[PDB]
C-alpha cells in the first residue's frame, strides 16, 4: 500500500479562538543511546602469521602496516572508556538517598536499586540486561578487552546521579548538592515549563499516581516488547559479525594453493612457499585492514552516540531542558538515567497537555479608555465572563490591576474588547 | 596435519567416519588419533597482549606488567584480575581515584611502588533529605573553567605520482 | 598536560605522515625499495614486474593514509562544530544548557586562540556556603492559600520569611511577593504564620 503520514487533523482556527488545557497527564518516554562498543583488539602478526618465523619475516617487507593497525584498535578501545566515562561519571561524590523513601507520594522503587541481590542494580536495569563463540574468536589472536567500568560501577554511577536528582534537583551539577523535598522540586520544574506551583500542590496526588502509572507502563512495556533495545542490540550484532568475517577470511585462499599456513610450510621449500605465503598475507592484510577501517568508522558513529548521551545526561538529568523534543515528547520536567548493556536507557518525565476546552480570546481589554494586557497569561471568555489565565493549565481567575499592565489607548490594538477591570 | 597447540582429552561425539573437528571459526579444534581411536580437543597455546604500566621515567624506572586475558600460573606480586595477570604492582585494599586503567574496574599507580586497586567513583555523601528542609546558598564563587576544544588539523597534501613514482 | 587535546592531534598527524614517509623504505616484495637502483639494474621485462610490486604496496601505504586523514578530518570537523556551537551559545549569549558551558550556572565565556584550536574560559556562578532552612509549600494566613511568586518560604526555626530560591535574602513575606490561590485544606504541609499587607 502507499503508506500513510498520519491521521487528518484540521485544526479550527479563527482570530478570537484559543484552546487551552483543563487537565494534563505525566508521560514516561524511553530513550535508548548506545554508549560504547565491545572493545576488539587483534594481533596483526598473529592473525595474518600465526606461530610461523618465515611469514613474520616475509611480513616485515610490508613495513608498518601492522603496527598502525594495532595503534588504530588501541585508540578505538581508548576512545570506548572515555565515552563510558564522559556519559556516566558526570557527578563528584556518590549520593545515597535516605532509609525513608518519603517522597510525597512519588515511587521511585522501579528506578533506584534494590539490595536483595548481589548485583545492587535496580527493576528496570536487571530487565535491560536480561534482554540484550568467544573461544573461536580469541583463538586466532583476536582479544577483547574488559570495560575500565563494570556493571556494578555503572549501576553506582547511575545510583549516584538518581539519588541527587530526587533530593537535590538540579543542584548537585552545578555545585555542591542541596535537598529539597521533592514536591517543591516539581513545583519548581512545573515552573520551569510556565506551570504556577498551586496547579502542582492542588494535584500533587494526582500527578504521584500518574508518574506511578507510567513508570509501571515503561515496566511493562520492557517486560513484553521484545524489540525495543534493537538500538544495543543492533550495535552488538554489527561487532559480531564483524569479527565472524574477520575470522571466516582465514579460511579463504587468496589464490594460494591452501588456507592453511601450516600445509604450505610442510610441503613447499622457500623458493615456492614464499610466493603462496605472499598471497595468504596479501588477502589478510587486505581482510584486515578492511575490518579496522570498518571499526574506525562504527566507532565515530558511537562517538557521536555517546557525545549525544553524554549532552542528555547533563542537561536533561542534571537540569531541566527547554530544548523541543531533545529530552522526550511534550514539556520536559525531568529524567533518570539507566544502565543498559553498552549503553545508557533514558526515561524522561514530562507534562503533557490532556483536556481540550474552547474559549473566546481577546488581545486586550478595554476598561476606563486604557489598554490593558495580561502579565503572565491570556484573557478568554467562557462566552459571558472575561478571566485571565495561565497559558498551559485552564484556571480562571478575576482581571485585576495585580495581573494586568497598561500601555497606550484602546485606538491602536486590534480585536481590544470591552471589559471591567477590578481595583482592589 | 600439523600444528601448534595444547591436546586435551575431548567430550565429543565424533561419528565414526569423521576423523577431525573444527570451531565455529572454522579451524581445526579436535583430531581422531591415527593409532587409538581416541578424540582429542587442540586449543592454542596461550597467548595474550603485553601490556607495560609505567609512572612516567621523570618519575621512576620502576614496571608492572600485564599478561592481557592470561591466568597467573601460565606465565613463567602476582595478581590475578579480570583483565588479566597483573606482576610488579602491590594489589591493596584502599581504594582511590583512577591514574593509570588496568581494566575491569582495576586501576594502578605509583605511590614507594607501583599499586593496583579497584578505583573509587568518588566520596560518598548521603544528602540529608526530609519532607521540610530545604538547603540555601547564603554565599557564592565565581569559577572559571577552561575548556579546550581542536578546530582544525594540519593541510597536508601528497602528490600520488610523486610518492609513488617520484 | 593541560593542552593534551590539541598535542594529541598535533602527535597523531605528525605519526600519520612519519608512517606515510617510512612505508617508503620497504621493499613489499621487489628487490630493492629504491626505485632508481631497479631502474639502473633492470630492463623493462623484469623492472615492471618489481616497479608493479613497488606500486602495489606504495599505493596500498598512500590508500590507508588518506582513509585515516578522512576518519580523523571528520572527528576533528565534529570538534570544530561542537567549538562553533559553544562559541555561539557561550560567548554571543548566556546559556542554561547545563554542562555545557562550563560547570556551574554559566554566567559567560571568554574565547582565547590556540595552536589548531580554541579555549573557551568559563565563568560560573557557584553556590558556596550551606545553611539549613525549615520550608514549607505555602502559607495558611487567614484562611486562603499563599505562595510564594519567585522564591521560597523559609524558616530559620521562629520566624518565617520569602527568599530568591539561588541565594539566601530573607525577606518579610507581604501580599506584594505572594499570590492566593485557593484555601488551606488541600496543600500538604502548609503551615501557619501571618501575611502582611503593608
Ligand atoms: C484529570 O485526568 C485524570 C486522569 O489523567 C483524572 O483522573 C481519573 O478520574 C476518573 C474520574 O472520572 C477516575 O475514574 C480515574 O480512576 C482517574 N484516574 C486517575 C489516574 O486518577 C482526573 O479526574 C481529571 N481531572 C479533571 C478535573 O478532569
Ligand atoms: C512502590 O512501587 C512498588 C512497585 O512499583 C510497590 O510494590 C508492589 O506493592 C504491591 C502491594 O499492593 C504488591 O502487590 C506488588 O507485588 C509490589 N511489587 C513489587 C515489584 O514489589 C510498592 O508497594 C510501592 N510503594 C508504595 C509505598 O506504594
Ligand atoms: C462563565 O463563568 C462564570 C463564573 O463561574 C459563570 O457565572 C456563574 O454561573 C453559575 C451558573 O452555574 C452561577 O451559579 C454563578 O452565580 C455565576 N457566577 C457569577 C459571578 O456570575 C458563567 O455562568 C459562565 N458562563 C458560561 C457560559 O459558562
Ligand atoms: C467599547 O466601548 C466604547 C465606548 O466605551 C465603544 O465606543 C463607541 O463606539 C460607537 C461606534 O463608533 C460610537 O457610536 C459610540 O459613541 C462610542 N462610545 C463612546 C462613549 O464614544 C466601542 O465601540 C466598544 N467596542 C466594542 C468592540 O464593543
Ligand atoms: C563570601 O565568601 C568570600 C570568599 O569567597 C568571603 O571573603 C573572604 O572573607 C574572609 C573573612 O574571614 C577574608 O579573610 C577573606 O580574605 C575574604 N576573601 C575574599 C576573596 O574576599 C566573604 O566574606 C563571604 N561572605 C559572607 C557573608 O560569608
Ligand atoms: C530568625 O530571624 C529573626 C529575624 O532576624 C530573628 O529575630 C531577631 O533576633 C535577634 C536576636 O539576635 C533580635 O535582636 C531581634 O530583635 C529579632 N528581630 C525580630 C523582628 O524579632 C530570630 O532570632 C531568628 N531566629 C533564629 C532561631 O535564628
Ligand atoms: C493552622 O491553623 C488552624 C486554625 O486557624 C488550625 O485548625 C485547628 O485545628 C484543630 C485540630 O483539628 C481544631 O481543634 C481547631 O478547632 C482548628 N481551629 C479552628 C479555628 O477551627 C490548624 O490545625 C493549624 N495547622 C497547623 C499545622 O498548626
Ligand atoms: C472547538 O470548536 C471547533 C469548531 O470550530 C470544534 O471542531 C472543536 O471540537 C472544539 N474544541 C473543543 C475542545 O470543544
Ligand atoms: C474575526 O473574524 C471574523 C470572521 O470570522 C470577522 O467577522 C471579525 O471582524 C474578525 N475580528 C477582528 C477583530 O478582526
Ligand atoms: C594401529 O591402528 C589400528 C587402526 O584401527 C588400531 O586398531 C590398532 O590398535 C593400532 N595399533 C597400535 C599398536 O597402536
Ligand atoms: C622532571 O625532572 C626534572 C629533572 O630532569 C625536574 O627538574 C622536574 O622538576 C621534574 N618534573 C616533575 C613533574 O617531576
Ligand atoms: C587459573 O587457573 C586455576 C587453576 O590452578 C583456576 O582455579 C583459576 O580459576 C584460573 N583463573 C582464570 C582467570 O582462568
Ligand atoms: C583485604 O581484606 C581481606 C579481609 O576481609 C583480606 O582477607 C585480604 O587479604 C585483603 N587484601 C589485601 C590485598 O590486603
Ligand atoms: C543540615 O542537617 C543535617 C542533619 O540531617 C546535617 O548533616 C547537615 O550538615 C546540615 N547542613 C548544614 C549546612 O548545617
Ligand atoms: C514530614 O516527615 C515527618 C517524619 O520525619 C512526619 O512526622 C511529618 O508528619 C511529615 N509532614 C508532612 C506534612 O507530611
Amino acid at each position: 500500500y502507499t503508506m500513510s503520514l498520519g491521521a487528518e487533523n484540521s485544526v479550527a482556527y479563527s482570530n478570537n479562538s484559543i484552546a487551552i488545557p483543563t487537565n494534563f497527564t505525566i508521560s514516561v518516554t524511553t530513550e535508548i543511546l548506545p554508549v560504547s562498543m565491545t572493545k576488539t583488539s587483534v594481533d596483526c602478526t598473529m592473525y595474518i602469521c600465526g606461530d610461523s618465523t618465515e611469514c613474520s619475516n616475509l611480513l616485515l617487507q610490508y613495513g608498518s602496516f601492522c603496527t598502525q593497525l594495532n595503534r588504530a584498535l588501541t585508540g578505538i578501545a581508548v576512545e570506548q572508556d572515555k565515552n563510558t566515562q564522559e556519559v556516566f561519571a558526570q557527578v563528584k561524590q556518590i549520593y545515597k538517598t535516605p532509609p525513608i523513601k518519603d517522597f510525597g507520594g512519588f515511587n521511585f522503587s522501579q528506578i533506584l536499586p534494590d539490595p536483595s541481590k548481589p548485583s545492587k542494580r535496580s527493576p528496570i536495569e536487571d530487565l535491560l540486561f536480561n534482554k540484550v563463540l568467544i573461544c573461536a574468536q580469541k583463538f586466532n589472536g583476536l582479544t577483547v578487552l574488559p570495560p575500565l567500568l563494570t556493571d556494578e560501577m555503572i549501576a553506582q554511577y547511575t545510583s549516584a546521579l538518581l539519588a541527587g536528582t530526587i533530593t537535590s534537583g538540579w543542584t548537585f551539577g552545578a555545585g555542591p548538592a542541596l535537598q529539597i523535598p521533592f514536591p517543591m522540586q516539581m513545583a519548581y520544574r512545573f515552573n520551569g515549563i510556565g506551570v504556577t506551583q498551586n496547579v502542582l500542590y492542588e494535584n500533587q496526588k494526582l500527578i504521584a499516581n500518574q508518574f506511578n502509572s507510567a513508570i509501571g507502563k515503561i515496566q511493562d512495556s520492557l517486560s513484553s516488547t521484545p524489540s525495543a533495545l534493537g538500538k544495543l542490540q543492533d550495535v552488538v550484532n554489527q561487532n559480531a559479525q564483524a569479527l565472524n568475517t574477520l575470522v571466516k577470511q582465514l579460511s579463504s585462499n587468496f589464490g594460494a594453493i591452501s588456507s592453511v599456513l601450516n600445509d604450505i610450510l610442510s610441503r613447499l621449500d622457500p623458493p615456492e612457499a614464499e610466493v603462496q605465503i605472499d598471497r595468504l598475507i596479501t588477502g589478510r592484510l587486505q581482510s584486515l585492514q578492511t575490518y579496522v577501517t570498518q571499526q574506525l568508522i562504527r566507532a565515530a558513529e558511537i562517538r557521536a552516540s555517546a557525545n549525544l548521551a553524554a549532552t542528555k545526561m547533563s542537561e536533561c538529568v542534571l537540569g531541566q531542558s527547554k530544548r523541543v523534543d531533545f529530552c522526550g515528547k511534550g514539556y520536559h520536567l525531568m529524567s533518570f538515567p539507566q544502565s543498559a548493556p553498552h549503553g545508557v536507557v533514558f526515561l524522561h518525565v514530562t507534562y503533557v497537555p490532556a483536556q481540550e476546552k474552547n474559549f473566546t480570546t481577546a488581545p486586550a481589554i478595554c476598561h476606563d479608555g486604557k489598554a490593558h494586557f495580561p502579565r503572565e497569561g491570556v484573557f478568554v471568555s467562557n462566552g459571558t465572563h472575561w478571566f485571565v489565565t495561565q497559558r498551559n493549565f485552564y484556571e480562571p481567575q478575576i482581571i485585576t490591576t495585580d495581573n494586568t499592565f497598561v500601555s497606550g489607548n484602546c485606538d491602536v490594538v486590534i480585536g481590544i474588547v470591552n471589559n471591567t477591570v477590578y481595583d482592589p | 596435519l600439523t600444528g601448534t597447540g595444547v591436546l586435551t582429552e575431548s567430550n565429543k561425539k565424533f561419528l565414526p567416519f569423521q576423523q577431525f573437528g573444527r570451531d565455529i571459526a572454522d579451524t581445526t579444534d579436535a583430531v581422531r588419533d591415527p593409532q587409538t581411536l581416541e578424540i582429542l580437543d587442540i586449543t592454542p597455546c596461550s597467548f595474550g597482549g603485553v601490556s607495560v604500566i609505567t609512572p612516567g621515567t621523570n618519575t621512576s624506572n620502576q614496571v608492572a606488567v600485564l599478561y592481557q586475558g592470561v591466568n597467573c600460573t601460565e606465565v613463567p606480586n602476582v595478581f590475578q584480575t579480570r583483565a588479566g595477570c597483573l606482576i610488579g604492582a602491590e594489589h591493596v585494599n584502599n581504594s582511590y581515584e583512577c591514574d593509570i586503567p588496568i581494566g575491569a574496574g582495576i586501576c594502578a599507580s605509583y605511590q614507594q611502588s607501583i599499586i593496583a586497586y579497584t578505583m573509587s567513583l568518588g566520596a560518598e555523601n548521603s544528602v540529608a533529605y526530609s519532607n521540610n528542609s530545604i538547603a540555601i546558598p547564603t554565599n557564592f564563587t565565581i569559577s572559571v573553567t577552561t575548556e579546550i576544544l581542536p578546530v582544525s588539523m594540519t593541510k597536508t597534501s601528497v602528490d600520488c605520482t610523486m610518492y609513488i613514482c617520484g
